[PDB]
């Protein structure tokens, strides 16, 4: 059970709690980031792993009109409930 | 060369003065480079630093004086006061007359500066 | 221009509103956008009081200049599906 | 002190204004008439 | 045993082109290259 | 929203406490242009 | 150069008119003018340049 | 109390009305001579006008300086 | 006096998301816990002038004590001959006294995201003995080319125009004695408003960070330092990517008045990474602190490993960039705005931020995983008065 998303989701807004107390619950100084790139095979491993104009306004302008539902198809009472509101189309 | 190399009176830095009209600030414990001063044209002749150590005086053969601060290095007053090579400077170290910036320049036209 | 008489547009960005003198073709150009192409071109409207119903992002219709700037190539008829003489003889108002 | 700050403010005001209708007309003049002259090469053409 | 240091001895300098987009008040854009 | 339904909610005694008062309305209706918000939504009615 | 600029300022020519003793720049015209330039910028510019313009901050500390 | 709301807005609904019909001042008159307007109304107010003229040159600090 | 909030916590933020809704807010409790200075703080009640100067119609109301303040919002001008200043474009100056600390960044990133919802230009000039264009110790503030080369870069990614960016300094600044100090000037020009800024979509990866640049400045020390900050950071860096390369800068002296004395002497040094694929890019800063003396290249090596610390957290932006363009997709139009943040990324201020948009009434945000993808509710609440003839 690491730091994830739909706990974050609970968490962000918790009226209940402050910002801090509630990133320390979700997750778990200069010398210390020194140590941590002063060690050779972390900085190596970072190496490895970092280094017709109206139909296609149209055209874009459905490719939002998709996003949006292909975005928040995800969670019922996080998104389809809380984030995106009452919908159209509903009594 | 160096010309002229000083302690600090707290015995935390150390610095030494070369012939390279330049001046290389060190640590006392180890000889790592604080910082460096330069723009005299002529090769330094001699320093002196406060005895809380906040202040520099750099006098060279360029008949003239560099008041440099410690922290950072920066140059509070260059000042142009002897018509000859000044040889030396001094300050006190005893504030207790509540005089300590107070200093002695000596120079080769036969003169000190109070 | 173009292939047909007339073109569509959107108007993008009225210049020539801070124009000084009443009636200067520097107030009457308007800058629209040919939508066949995607094109930023300088179009014309009759009076200064019509120019009024000209207003940004409503459906203008263009065509040519037949006759200081000199060559300014095209002006404006129909506006959101009236007539642009029609509108400025008060004979039906603009809907948008 | 009315007078000399309400002058300098219209002096002032009228340089930037005269400048700023010479580059918009000059610019515009500019593309329209090469497209224009454009056309005109085209036309010429046939 | 002596120890012994040595002090007896830049290439961040750009462009001109990488001077005039980076250090102007005209910022450069991300869509440029 | 064009309201469907009109319909009102309030407690009796509060109506015979006060003849005037602040009702509460229940109004069924139909979502017809983009969504709503999810709290904080302001309304206007006409004429009310 | 105080004295021998002496047109910064007004100096009466005749002296006092009646010599009285208890125990000569009368004014300086250059340093009025500034002054009064930097007070009547200070309020009426900024009264000019905020004609209309309405909110502050009102501060009660 | 939305009536009691209503009362209010009507009874400045009738200070407006008293404004429309009270006689028109001497701002919003377009033609004031002395007569018409008083004393030093003037010097209570705020106009913005014209000015002809090229200004008395001023003999400032920095500019003897310069 | 309709909303309330308490505490000091994220004080410009919430004035900047109050301001660009509109709503009348009570912010309370600033310091009830310092009794030594109880209530506001200078950098606070010059960003309240500032806000004032810039805008038209709001009013704030402070109270006795200070620790507690009520402000509805006006509206956004600009530089506006009638209200603001004398012509269009008069450029309206802001002062801000010798008891200031914070840096004019932390000024600057509101004015930033505020000004592309104005009326018309922003010409603001920024002048006074608190002034600092450094890094800040502090709450880190950023610096300025910093701030520059880092969101800059976002605004021409959202639609608001680059080149019609015009920000320029004249002077330079350090702190100076403590905290207190500054004194170098800017002026920051948008020819850059809009309607709506664009709804976009960050979300594939930015795998291959291309190249570095950063650079050293120096207000009022000798260029040894930054020459051996270059070399020092080069034998950082030289190990890892090659195009890594670097603007000096040494600026003489700011004088302010009590009989003028210099300040804002220091040096730092801000570096950013650019990625290949779009606007993406990993900025930190270092600078020496305004009484210490250290070492340049300790400054150089700390900078350093600040952004591979960043440049291994990050999903696509830094989290000082976080918030500006997180306001800026919720001032955005109806829509979902797609993000590709990393997991590390999260910053209890940006919590509460969102927890601020939801105290608006600012949507939500939907958050799931690819390091999370977070989407963001837009509202197209746009500039207010913006002529159309």
């Amino acid at each position: 059970k690491p730091w994830r998303a739909i706990d974050l989701a609970r968490l962000m807004y918790d009226t209940t709690l402050t910002p801090a107390q509630a990133l320390r619950r979700w997750r778990g100084d200069y010398e210390e980031l020194k140590t941590k790139w002063s060690n050779p095979e972390n900085i190596d491993a970072l190496r490895r792993t970092r280094f017709q104009w109206y139909e296609m306004q149209k055209a874009m302008l459905q490719k939002q009109l998709d996003i949006n539902k292909a975005e928040y198809a995800e969670l019922d009472e996080h998104q389809r409930r809380q984030v995106e509101g009452y919908r159209a189309g509903k009594y | 060369d160096i010309l002229s190399l000083r302690f600090s009176p707290d015995a935390r830095l150390l610095a030494v003065a070369l012939l390279d009209s330049t001046v290389k600030v060190f640590f006392n414990d180890t000889l790592k480079l604080y910082l460096n001063l330069y723009g005299h044209k002529l090769p330094v002749l001699s320093m002196d630093i406060s005895y809380d150590s906040k202040l520099i005086v750099t006098s060279s053969a360029d008949k003239n004086i560099r008041i440099w601060g410690l922290d950072f290095g920066d140059c509070h007053k260059a000042l142009f006061g002897h018509q000859d090579s000044i040889l030396q400077v001094a300050f006190i170290p005893h504030n207790s007359d509540g005089n300590g910036h107070y200093f002695f320049s000596a120079s080769k036209d036969r003169t000190i500066k109070y | 221009f173009g292939g047909s008489s007339h073109a569509k547009g959107i108007v993008l960005e009225k210049v020539g509103v801070e124009a000084k003198q009443p009636n200067s073709a520097i107030r009457k150009c308007v800058r629209v956008q040919l939508i066949k192409n995607g094109k930023k071109v300088t179009a014309f409207v009759p009076n200064d009081g019509c120019l009024n119903f000209v207003d940004e992002n409503d459906e203008v219709l263009l065509a040519g200049f037949g006759r200081d700037i000199p060559g300014v190539r095209f002006k404006v008829v129909k506006v959101s599906g009236v007539g642009l003489l029609a509108l400025w003889k008060e004979k039906k108002e603009k809907p948008r | 002190f009315i007078r000399r700050e309400q002058l300098r403010i219209k002096k002032e005001k009228d340089e930037a204004y005269e400048k700023k209708f010479k580059r918009i007309i000059a610019e515009i003049q500019n593309e329209e008439g090469r497209a224009a002259n454009e056309y005109a090469r085209e036309k010429a053409a046939r | 045993v002596v120890q012994v240091v040595d002090y007896s001895n830049a290439d961040g300098k750009m462009s001109k082109q990488e001077l005039k987009v980076y250090l102007s008040s005209r910022p450069p854009d991300p869509t440029r290259k | 929203t064009i309201i469907d339904n009109y319909r009102d909610i309030t407690h009796p005694t509060k109506i015979e406490e006060d003849p005037l008062c602040d009702r509460t309305i229940e109004l069924s209706g139909y979502l017809r242009g983009t969504n709503f918000a999810a709290q904080g939504q302001r309304v206007h009615i006409a004429g009310v | 150069r105080e004295q021998f600029n002496p047109f910064q300022f007004k100096t009466n020519a005749r002296g006092p008119k009646f010599e009285v003793t208890t125990n000569v720049i009368k004014g300086r015209p250059e340093l009025s003018r500034a002054r009064s330039e930097e007070k009547r910028r200070q309020t009426i510019l900024v009264e000019m340049q905020r004609r209309n313009k309405v909110g502050g901050i009102i501060d009660r500390r | 109390a939305h009536e009691r709301r209503q009362a209010k807005i009507a009874e400045q609904i009738r200070k407006l009305e008293a404004e429309l019909v009270a006689k028109r001042a001497w701002t919003l008159a377009g033609e004031a001579t002395a007569a018409d307007r008083p004393v030093n109304s003037l010097l209570g107010e705020d106009m913005e006008f014209d000015h002809v003229g090229k200004p008395v040159p001023v003999v400032t600090e920095e500019v003897s300086e310069s | 006096e309709f909303l309330r909030f308490t505490g000091h916590r994220a004080f410009t933020q919430r004035l900047v998301l109050a301001t660009l809704y509109g709503r009348p807010i009570h912010i309370s409790k600033i310091r009830s816990s310092s009794a030594t200075n109880p209530g506001l703080a200078p950098h606070e009640i010059s960003f309240l002038r500032l806000l004032e100067s810039v805008t038209n119609g709001s009013i704030i109301d402070v109270s006795y004590s200070g620790t507690t303040i009520t402000y509805q919002p006006g509206l956004i001008t600009g530089t506006v001959p009638g209200m603001n200043a004398s012509l269009s474009s008069d450029a309206i100056e802001h002062v801000i006294p010798a008891t200031n600390t914070r840096g004019i960044t932390y000024f600057l990133i509101p004015l930033a995201l505020l000004a592309p919802f104005s009326k018309a230009h922003l010409n603001v000039r920024f002048t006074g003995p608190g002034v600092i264009t450094s890094a800040t110790h502090g709450a880190r503030d950023l610096s300025i080319d910093t701030f520059r080369t880092a969101v800059l870069p976002l605004y021409g990614l959202f639609g608001i125009p680059p080149a019609r960016i015009e920000l320029r300094v004249l002077q330079r600044s350090c702190a100076g004695p403590g905290g207190k100090g500054g004194g170098g000037i800017v002026e920051m020009r948008f020819a850059s408003q809009v309607r709506l800024p664009k709804t976009l979509h960050l979300n594939r990866r930015p795998g291959k960070v291309r190249r570095i640049r950063g650079v050293a400045y120096c207000t009022g020390v000798a260029a040894s330092h930054n020459n051996r900050m270059i070399t020092a950071a080069r034998g950082v860096l030289n190990q890892l990517v090659s195009d890594v390369h670097i603007a000096a800068q040494y600026d003489p002296a700011p004088l302010v008045a009590e009989q003028k004395k210099k300040t804002g002497i220091g040096f730092g040094l801000s570096l950013v990474a650019e990625t290949s694929a779009e606007g993406v890019i990993y900025a930190a800063d270092e600078v020496a602190p305004p009484e210490g003396g250290v070492v340049p290249e300790d400054i150089g090596e700390k900078c350093a490993y600040q952004l591979l610390d960043v440049i291994a957290q990050g999903g696509c932006v830094m989290a000082a960039s976080a918030p500006t363009v997180l306001t800026l997709m919720a001032m955005g139009s109806e829509d979902v705005g797609r993000l590709r943040l990393g997991r590390r990324v999260v910053s209890p201020e940006l919590l509460e931020l969102a927890r601020d948009l939801k105290a608006f009434g600012a949507a939500s945000w939907g958050i799931r995983d690819a390091d999370l993808i977070v989407s963001v509710k837009g509202t197209g609440v746009g500039n207010v008065g913006r002529k159309v003839a």
